[PDB]
């Protein structure tokens, strides 16, 4: 999803 | 014309790069830890890591190696910033004076170019022929190293290959010779080519494209002895040579992915490897040796070796010592030893740092109820997650409260010769003295003789030989401990008083006036000695036996009235040395000399609140340098407390202020208090490890938190935490939460962990039927958390594939009740992008959790906020208005339809609201019509956001993708139906950190305007604010000026780095200002000040107090 995608820019990198 | 200033609070914690190698001299080890902008250098000792040098940068550190060519005495360091501003550095120390000179420095970006695959990577040939650069898919950047090329002029190779995964050169090669997996679609394979730098072009590499795996991703260069390449992939490990192939497929690598590595020994015997688990591997190579032929190689195994942080940067120091550089959490000092203790971990932690890493969301509570606001943060990510509260200030506790309008001093005192415990204060008094016996923790206030009570009390010290000191406005008085009354008295020869009062343990020093005697409190007497008479009236004198004297104390300083002056004199000569000589008609009310390591220290206080700081010579006597602060207006009593290992100075202004010690330097953090008077160190049977402290009227006592400018408390949540509310009524946080399990051989899932989820106190899971239709998941909760105690109270679970996303803490409608409510969605890997999830209306009781309510939905509730007493909601595309029935559920009212994916929302106290994933911000309107939704303006440029706020009616900051910030305002103009419809970026800025979150909040008090904080994936706390068209004005001129004096490092242009970008396109800054760089003025010298001025009015140090009074916006 784009969700295991914001959540992930979420962190960093 | 926007005005926002914008101001680092915290610098960033997270830690991007780390290097080693000797920089500072050819003997000596340091690590080069790269923050974002900010490099530290460090020399590595026994203790750790001595800190020498934390230079600031324009630029983000997107490559940093130290290297060495012929000829150089030591270490050189070449720094790739990410707006592919390169440069190299040379440690260089005066002496005293520490630089970090830039030898060489150009940028290197290229017009061509889409930046690539695995971002930049810059890399440096062994024999220091050149750098290699691959800043962009297709190119090959090659910086020739010469004794010129000091504007690192470089060309391009093409490269057939359009998709490299990671490069390094070859040890042992005739030719420069680079080394790369890279990915076509067959799979991915490992070339080589020469560098041929006469030519510009590549050289057949020794030996021929072979396979490497799917997932090959690290590339490493075994050096010299034995030559070759390492490959890592998932679940396998590789060895490349011309003919030669090792390669192990070790099971406990599957598990997760390799990540950093460090060469351990300089050989290549070994080295380490980080996972994304914060697991820790040994790879050793076997090495083999035949009579006379250069070492081969047998084989190569891993070695679980235990646990670190997750780990980004891995660096092998000393002797068992690694540095661990970590941004999803703490970096942490870690100690390998040949043993595994209990657990069969080989790993131990020495040292952990805090870095509150990622800052995912975060909210401001003033949670004891002060005026303060302290910050909590959600912070890190799986394992490492956590909340941070963090504290501005170093605060007391306070217990006892005995107010008196008066206490015009206080000194401790041991009624008896032994116990370190003291259980009187006798304290000078509005013109008498008071004395404090104490039962314990109990007051009392009785006589004691030879001591007055009806003449005031200027000191009472601890003078030695069994014995209790009192000089009082006449006579220096005493008291024994076996005797105890009467033993000795001093008195001026002409019935006059003693003006400023002073003694250590041993000395005795007064002044009434010009007029310096000199006495000692001998075995039961207090005998005479020196006598000399100065310019003018003694204002303040201080003494006390510092290092390399017991009790009797050598040199010395003092400030005097009419020349506003201190000079610094000896002893029973009083032999004048050196002198300052300060202005203004104000006397220096304090003077002191004190000591904390290697330097001997001197202070002096005016009256006008303000300070001028010095450093003195147990030897020689001169003059250090000189600056001027300004605590609390009121004049500053400086004094010395008992802390730790470095006891340090309190100074008690209306504004009390802890000087600590920073680098071996002096810290300067407010004290969390009303307003100090007097202070000194305590420590009774009933007040032990005490401090006391005198007000306007009340004596207190306490210990004192760490130091820091900032304090931070954390909690360990072992999952990563999301979102976060504190409601209030319930004296509680919401903690959206999220944790990962496998797959079971029961097909379920299990845990890895236990979590802050799984060991909730009490809990819940989702029953709710709404819907029907190795390996990882995510599950998620509400967490229910103490604000006092930080304890995980309850913990909700949600459904099988259901993440909360979003959380609020309000009342709704006529309800007089405050929810929690919890937008979520389902997802799964498969699905783009969900099409289903649910808001969830939650209420927290006397421990109670109870689902008040459910409502399905066809998306992600991306965000919420409450609007008023209506739950405004973005739903995956639609901005959705609801409705709280008093039935009690959640019904729809309205929905604006207009938006690719609504991210985030705001909403300004009135009925209008701002956001949007992609292009950019619309700004709307409720409208109490038909309570419909009417969409105001949009901004129409092409912003990736990640996070909105609202400044105020007008202004919209906004952050985003690509690290800048930018502020809208709405088009004030006619024709008000195409330049109303579109509202400008008036303000544009390049933070170069990527925020998460934006709120209101402060973390100061009980010239600007607002104060809005952001939180960032690099654990900086930054702040903006607002200006007046003419402070921005003042300031922007400051700025341009405060930069041709600057030297920048790696000679960055301020401006260049200031500007907004994104790829396309790159504006300057308008409308924004580091204050970071404002700051940076009380850094320089008067004269490099001065020129900062040339040209309402036009002054010289008016600035350098413009400045101050903004320091304290946080």
């Amino acid at each position: 999803s784009l969700v295991y995608y914001l959540k992930n820019r979420e962190v960093r990198l | 014309m926007s005005y926002n200033y914008v101001v680092t609070a915290q610098k960033p914690t997270a830690v991007n790069g780390c290097v080693t190698g000797h920089f500072t001299s050819a003997e000596d080890l340091n690590l080069l830890i790269a923050k974002n902008t900010r490099l530290e250098i460090y020399v590595v000792t026994a203790e750790g890591l001595r800190p020498v040098k934390e230079v600031g940068m324009y630029g983000k550190i997107a490559v940093m190696e130290l290297f060495r060519p012929k000829g150089e005495s030591k270490d050189l360091l070449f720094i790739l910033t990410a707006k592919y501003n390169a440069c190299i550095l040379e440690y260089k120390q005066s002496g005293e004076s520490i630089d970090i000179i830039t030898r060489a420095h150009g940028n290197v970006q290229d017009r061509i170019g889409r930046p690539s695959e695995t971002g930049i990577i810059g890399i440096i040939d062994p024999e220091c022929r050149m750098i290699g650069l691959r800043l962009y898919d297709g190119l090959f950047k090659v910086i020739p190293l010469d004794r010129d090329n000091k504007e690192l002029k470089a060309f391009n190779i093409r490269l057939e290959e359009l998709h490299v995964i990671d490069v390094k050169f070859l040890y042992g090669c005739q030719a420069p010779t680079i080394c790369f997996v890279y990915q076509d679609p067959q799979g991915r394979h490992v070339k080589t080519y020469e560098v041929s730098l006469r030519e510009k072009e590549f050289n057949k590499g020794p030996w021929k494209q072979e396979n490497v795996e799917a997932e090959a991703s690290m590339v490493i260069a075994v050096p010299e002895p034995f030559g070759g390449a390492i490959i890592i992939g998932q679940e396998s490990i590789t060895y490349h040579n011309g003919d030669k192939y090792l390669a192990i497929a070790p099971p406990i690598i599957k598990q997760s992915t390799i990540v950093c590595h460090n060469r351990v020994d300089p050989n290549g015997s070994r080295y380490l490897l980080g996972d994304m688990e914060g697991r820790l591997f040994m790879l050793l190579l076997e090495k083999e040796e035949q009579m006379d032929g250069t070492v081969t190689l047998k084989d190569l195994r891993v070695e679980l070796l235990g646990e670190t942080s997750i780990a980004e940067c891995l660096t092998y120091l000393d002797n068992g010592v690694v540095f661990v550089g970590s941004r999803l959490g703490d970096s942490q000092l870690v100690k390998l030893n040949v043993d595994s203790n209990e657990q069969g971990s080989y790993v131990v932690a020495m040292e952990t740092f805090t870095n509150l890493g990622p800052i995912v969301d975060m909210c401001v509570v003033d949670l004891e109820r002060q005026g303060q606001g302290q910050l909590v943060t959600c912070s890190g990510a799986f394992k490492e997650g956590s909340l941070r509260i963090i504290r501005n200030g170093i605060g007391i506790h306070e217990h006892a409260s005995i107010d008196l309008p008066g206490i015009k001093g206080l000194w401790p005192l041991r009624s008896d010769p032994n116990r370190e415990t003291y259980d009187t204060l006798v304290l000078s008094f509005v013109g008498q003295t008071r004395v404090l016996m104490l039962n314990g923790e109990e007051v009392e206030e009785t006589e004691l003789m030879g001591f007055v009570d009806d003449q005031q009390t200027f000191f009472c010290g601890n003078v030695a030989h069994q014995q209790l000191i009192q000089i009082t406005s006449a006579s220096v008085r005493l008291v024994s401990q076996e005797p105890k009354a009467l033993v000795s008295e001093w008195k001026e020869p002409q019935a006059k008083n003693i003006s400023v009062a002073s003694c250590n343990s041993s000395q005795v020093v007064v002044a009434v006036g010009r007029a310096l005697y000199y006495l000692q409190i001998h075995p039961q007497e207090l005998r005479q000695i020196s006598h000399t008479e100065m310019e003018h009236e003694v204002a303040c004198l201080d003494i006390t036996p510092l290092g390399d004297s017991n009790g009797l104390s050598p040199l010395c300083a003092i400030g005097l009235w009419t020349d506003i002056s201190a000079r610094i004199l000896k002893l029973p000569s009083f032999e004048l040395l050196h002198k300052e000589m300060l202005g203004g008609e104000i006397i220096p009310r304090s003077i002191l000399m004190t000591t904390f390591e290697s330097s001997h220290y001197l202070l002096c206080a005016l009256g006008d609140g303000a300070l001028f700081y010095f450093g003195l010579n147990i030897e020689t006597g001169l003059l250090s340098d000189r600056k001027k602060v300004t605590l609390g207006t009121q004049p500053t009593v400086l004094r010395t407390f008992r802390s730790l290992s470095t006891t340090n100075v309190f100074a008690c202004s209306d504004r009390p202020t802890v000087i600590y010690s920073s680098n071996h330097k002096l810290v300067f953090s407010n004290v969390n208090l009303k307003e100090v008077n007097y202070m000194c160190p305590l420590n009774s049977d009933g007040y032990p490890d005490s401090l006391a402290l005198a007000n306007n009227s009340t004596l207190t006592i306490g210990t004192i938190d760490e130091i820091q400018k900032l304090h931070i408390r954390t909690v360990p949540l072992y999952e990563s935490p999301r979102k976060i509310c504190y409601q209030e009524v319930s004296q509680c946080f919401g903690v959206l939460s999220s944790r990962i399990e496998v797959q079971d051989t029961s097909g379920g899932t299990t845990a890895l962990r236990p979590s802050a989820s799984t060991q909730a106190l009490s809990s819940s899971v989702s029953s709710s039927k709404l819907f029907s239709s190795g390996e990882e998941v995510e599950v998620h909760n509400l967490l229910i958390i103490d604000q006092h105690t930080f304890e995980v109270l309850h913990a909700h679970q949600f459904l099988q594939n259901e993440y909360a996303l979003s959380l609020v803490s309000c009342k709704l409608g006529k309800d007089p009740n405050t929810y929690f409510i919890v937008g979520t969605a389902m997802v799964y890997p498969e699905e783009a992008e969900p099409k289903q999830g649910r808001i969830v209306v939650f209420q927290y009781s006397d421990g109670k959790l109870q689902t008040v309510a459910e409502k399905e939905v066809k998306g992600a509730v991306y965000s919420m906020v409450e609007f008023n007493g209506k739950l405004l909601a973005s739903i995956n595309s639609t901005v959705r208005l609801y409705e709280w029935t008093t039935e009690k559920d959640v019904r729809t009212e309205c929905n604006h339809y207009n938006n690719i994916m609504a991210l985030y929302l705001k909403t300004k106290g009135d009925f209008i609201l701002v956001g949007d994933l992609m292009r950019s911000v619309l700004l709307l309107a409720y409208k109490p019509m038909e309570g419909n939704f009417e969409e105001i303006a949009r901004d129409f440029n092409p912003n990736w956001m990640s996070a909105v706020e609202i400044l105020d009616d007008d202004n919209f900051l906004g952050a985003e993708n690509a690290f800048n910030l930018f502020v809208c305002q709405k088009d004030s103009a006619a024709t008000t139906d195409e330049e109303r419809q579109h509202l400008q970026e008036v303000g544009l800025f390049h933070l170069g950190e990527f925020v998460n979150v934006f709120c209101h909040g402060s973390l100061v008090m009980q010239p600007t305007q607002g104060s809005v904080l952001f939180g960032t994936v690099n654990g900086m706390i930054g702040l903006v604010t607002s200006l007046s068209e003419s402070w921005y004005n003042l300031l922007l001129d400051m700025q341009n000026r405060l930069n041709k004096v600057i030297k920048s490092v790696g000679k960055i242009e301020h401006s260049f780095w200031r500007s907004f970008h994104t790829e396309r396109k790159t504006e300057p800054a308008t409308g924004f200002i580091d204050g970071d760089l404002i700051e940076s003025f009380l850094d320089i010298s008067r004269p490099k000040m001065q020129e900062v001025v040339a040209n309402r009015e036009a002054t010289a140090d008016d600035l350098i107090k413009v400045v101050e009074e903004l320091t304290r916006i946080h």
